C-alpha cells in the first residue's frame, strides 16, 4: 500500500499547498493544507457557519455513507498564526492518492477563524505531526499517517514541495527518482510532538559556514524560514537596504535587490535554498518594499523550518519507532 | 500571506 497526490501552490507566492483528498462514501474530494505542524485532520462542513465559509468546499457528513458521528467527542485548535477552528468530529473513509484508511476521525468545524475563511481555497487540514498533538476531546485520536502506517510498504511519507510549481507527497515509499545524490537522514525528537531536529550551521552566500545547533521543527504548514536573531541578522547584513520595520512587522528589502542564497547543514551535508525563494515579494501592491522569506524566531519561541526552507530539499519523514528525518538535494 | 500553523 503506497500513496502519490500532487501538491499545488494556492498562490504566487507559494504561501501554502493544497493536495486533494477523498473523503466519505461516495467520495468528497476536498483540497487540503497538510501540515506537518499539526495533528488535526479538519475540514469544513455542513455544520460550519455559513457566515464563516466563503466559497471553500464543504463535507457534507451526512451524504456519506462511511460517515458517523463520535458521539461526545469534541475539538479546538489553536496555532501560532493566532488561527482559530474547533467543533465536533466524525469518522469516515479518507484516500489521500489511492491509499485508503478507513475509520479515520474527521473533525468538522461548527467554527472557523477569520484568516480560514478569508483563504477560500483551503477546504481544511491534515495534521502530519506526531499524535500527542491531536486535540479531540474526551477521546484523543491518531492522525491519517499513524493510521495508514502498519498499512504502508514503509511507515515513511516524504515531501517534494515546488518552487512556484506543483509537487509531490508519497506515502509507503522513497521515489530515488525525485532528488540528487544521498539523503542524509538526521534524529528526531518527538518530545513536543514535533518534526523537531537540530541543523549543524549555516552559511550565507557564498561565506563561511558557521557550525552552530539550530533546533526547529520541520513544517510544511508554515510558509517562511524561521531562525534565531543572530542567524537572521547575519542574512540581512547582506543586502543593501535591508531593515527590519516596526510597521510591517518583519525584514523588508528593496525589491530591486539582490537575495544570496541561504545554507542550511543537515549533518555534514548542505543545503542551499536559492535567493529567489527568499523573495516574498512587495509588502504591498505597488510597493518597492519587499518581504524576506527569513524572519526571527524570537517571539515564537519556536526555529521553524517552513515551505522557504523544505522546498529546495527532498524531505523524508521517516515515521520508525526512532523516526528520523531525511534531506537530499533535488 | 503567510502561515504559521503550534
Amino acid at each position: 500500500s503506497t500513496g502519490s497526490a500532487t501538491t499545488t501552490p494556492i498562490d504566487s507566492l507559494d504561501d501554502a499547498y493544497i493536495t486533494p483528498v477523498q473523503i466519505g462514501t461516495p467520495a468528497q474530494t476536498l483540497n487540503l493544507d497538510f501540515d506537518t505542524g499539526s495533528s488535526d485532520l479538519w475540514v469544513f462542513s455542513s455544520e460550519t457557519t455559513a457566515s464563516e465559509v466563503d466559497g471553500q468546499t464543504i463535507y457534507t457528513p451526512s451524504k456519506s455513507t462511511t460517515a458517523k458521528l463520535l458521539s461526545g467527542a469534541t475539538w479546538s485548535i489553536s496555532y501560532g498564526d493566532g488561527s482559530s477552528s474547533s467543533g465536533d468530529v466524525y469518522t469516515d473513509t479518507v484516500s489521500v492518492g489511492g491509499l485508503t484508511v478507513t475509520g479515520q476521525a474527521v473533525e468538522s468545524a461548527k467554527k472557523v477563524s477569520s484568516s480560514f475563511t478569508e483563504d477560500s481555497t483551503i477546504d481544511g487540514l491534515l495534521g502530519l505531526a506526531f499524535s500527542t498533538l491531536n486535540t479531540v476531546s474526551p477521546t484523543q485520536q491518531k492522525t491519517f499517517f499513524d493510521n495508514a502506517k502498519a498499512s504502508l510498504d514503509s511507515p515513511v511519507f516524504t515531501a517534494d514541495l515546488g518552487y512556484h510549481a506543483p509537487g509531490t507527497y508519497n506515502f509507503g515509499f522513497i521515489d530515488t527518482t525525485a532528488y540528487t545524490g544521498s539523503i542524509t537522514y538526521t534524529a528526531v525528537s518527538t518530545k513536543q510532538g514535533f518534526w523537531e531536529w537540530t541543523s549543524t550551521g549555516y552559511a550565507v552566500g557564498s561565506g563561511t559556514f558557521k557550525s552552530t545547533s539550530i533546533d526547529g521543527i520541520a513544517d510544511t504548514g508554515t510558509t517562511l524560514l524561521y531562525l534565531p536573531a543572530t542567524v537572521v541578522s547575519a542574512y540581512w547584513a547582506q543586502v543593501s537596504g535591508a531593515k527590519s520595520s516596526s510597521s510591517v512587522g518583519g525584514y523588508v528589502f528593496p525589491c530591486s535587490a539582490t537575495l544570496p542564497s541561504f545554507t542550511f547543514g543537515v549533518g555534514s551535508a548542505r543545503i542551499v535554498i536559492p535567493g529567489d525563494y527568499i523573495d516574498f515579494g512587495p509588502i504591498s501592491t505597488g510597493s518597492s518594499s519587499c518581504f524576506g522569506g527569513i524572519q526571527s524566531s524570537a517571539g515564537i519561541g519556536i526555529n521553524i523550518f517552513g515551505d522557504v526552507a523544505l522546498k529546495a530539499a527532498f524531505v523524508v519523514f521517516n515515521g520508525a519507532t526512532t523516526p528520523t528525518l531525511g534531506f537530499a538535494s533535488k | 500571506h503567510p502561515f504559521h500553523x503550534l
